[PDB]
């Protein structure tokens, strides 16, 4: 979560292009950098979705095939089981450590063997199921008259289905893999992309960094600000603090300095006003 | 008096290889390529290792196993071969270079086992330095008796005569390099 902008930029380049470019001190070259990323991040606040809480932009967060959230459940039985597992670990002994070690060695061999020879390829059933999954995600947006699927989502489902097929050591990817891929993808969408303001998955969170609620509030604030300036339109210049007090005196929401300035910037990009220090001027 | 018989046999056989090796079609391959050396800019002739292999395995093996010891005699063979065919200023000198070598070695395999043997590697260039002229064969003028000394071949440090063939001279230091009749070659580090 707390890497700097240049690191974010080179990471974006690597994850999009799978190569890294260098030009320094007479050295000019291109390198192969096809690597699998696994990241751990931090801000909890249930009133806001993950991308709304953490620092990083949607350009990077939209690249992961799956996203997971880890927090305490406030469950007595969960604490009891966790403490019991901890007590069992306090008495951890060779009677089961050796068995876990043996299974770990066998698992390394299993992964190495599967990786060395197995190539899952498409089936008619898997193709139908994957097409249907994409159609389901497009249909989910149709009630709101909006986009809710695009090809990158289908790639995530395909990769997960191929991996599940390879776990079974199957040379065919098949409906067994796709239904599990849909399950994981749906669960991940539920946990990662739900708007806590409505309990519904809002794709614009993952593609723009905010709930559509924030967008609507910003637009309404800009229209209210425009109406306030127009109601005083006999004057060419209005004071910043006076406009802030007018808005905050007419709003139900406790509008912040950032919200007010974002609305001013939006109206400036719309060629309605110019902000000159402490004075707002009409165009 | 003394002669390195192995080197002399290699010179003779390599000259025969250049003059007798017909193409897939019937003309002598390296005879045609040799004509480009007439140009002022051109010094090096490229020879295919697999072509060399087809003549006799013994010669192929000997070249790879005895390269550093044998190399100057190959240059004399090419010098002779070109001089037969077409007119070139006689002060010019020629070089042989081999490619299509069948094997490759890692950087960490390069060890003092194979000092002097023909080898092939690959790597990534990090830095590259300027071009300079390097002295290969000096001509000196002995000042105390006005006599010239020719083809003083160099090694890592700059070497020169100290007493001349002319016995009455009794000199030790008064020698002058002829930078107009000496000969140089281009040199670069990477
Ligand atoms: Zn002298």
């Amino acid at each position: 979560d707390k890497m700097n902008e240049s690191t974010r930029s080179v990471l974006h380049e690597v994850m999009e292009q799978q190569t890294l470019s260098i030009a320094k001190a007479g050295i000019i070259c291109q390198l192969n950098a096809r690597t699998s990323v696994l990241a751990a991040a931090n801000p909890w606040n249930p009133k806001k979705t993950t991308i709304e809480n953490i620092q990083l932009p949607h350009t990077l967060l939209s690249r992961f095939d799956l996203i997971f959230l880890l927090l305490d459940p406030q469950d007595e039985a969960y604490d009891r089981r966790l403490a019991h597992h901890l007590v069992a670990l306090y008495y951890q002994s060779e009677e089961q450590a050796e068995e876990e070690l043996l299974d770990m060695a066998v698992l390394k061999d299993y992964i190495a063997y599967a990786h060395s020879t197995i190539m899952p390829r498409l089936s008619e059933e898997a193709s139908q199921a994957l097409i249907e999954a994409y159609v389901d995600m497009r249909k989910i947006g149709s009630s709101r008259g909006m986009v809710s699927a695009y090809p990158r989502q289908l790639e995530s489902l395909i990769r997960l289905a191929e991996a599940h097929a390879k776990v079974r050591l199957s040379n065919k990817v098949e409906a067994i893999d796709v239904e599990e891929a849909k399950r994981l993808h749906r669960e991940a969408l539920k946990q990662s992309a739900t708007d806590p303001r409505t309990g519904i998955v809002d794709i614009s969170i993952l593609t723009t960094g905010m709930s559509a609620t924030s967008r609507k509030r910003k637009e309404e604030l800009a229209e209210a600000l425009k109406k306030l300036i127009l109601s005083k339109g006999k004057t060419p210049a209005l004071k910043y603090q006076q406009l802030f007090e007018d808005i905050r005196g007419q709003s139900d929401i406790a509008i912040t300095k950032d919200m007010f300035e974002e609305a001013l910037r939006a109206l400036a990009d719309d060629d309605f006003l110019t902000v000159t220090g402490k004075t707002v001027r009409l165009l | 008096e003394v002669r390195d018989e192995v080197a002399e046999k290699c010179q003779k056989l390599f000259l025969d290889f250049l003059e007798e090796f017909q193409s897939s079609d019937g003309e002598i391959k390296y005879l045609q390529l040799a004509e480009e050396l007439i140009r002022p800019e051109r010094n090096t002739l490229v020879v295919s290792f697999v072509d060399l292999e087809q003549f006799n395995q013994q010669l192929s093996t000997t070249i790879q196993e005895e390269f550093y010891r044998v190399y100057p005699y190959l240059c004399r063979a090419l010098k002779t071969f070109v001089k037969d065919r077409k007119e070139i200023p006689l002060a010019k000198d020629f070089y042989v270079a081999f490619q299509d070598l069948p094997t490759r070695h890692k950087i960490r395999e390069l060890t003092s086992s194979r000092i002097g043997l023909l080898t092939r590697i690959s790597g990534q260039v990090v830095r590259t330095h300027p071009v300079h002229p390097e002295l290969v064969s000096g001509t000196f003028l002995c000042l105390d008796c006005q006599t010239v000394i020719r083809d003083v071949e160099q090694q890592f440090k700059y070497t020169q005569p100290n007493i001349c063939r002319n016995p009455v001279c009794a000199n030790r230091r008064r020698f002058l390099l002829d930078t107009n009749k000496s000969r140089f070659v281009d040199f670069q580090k990477v």
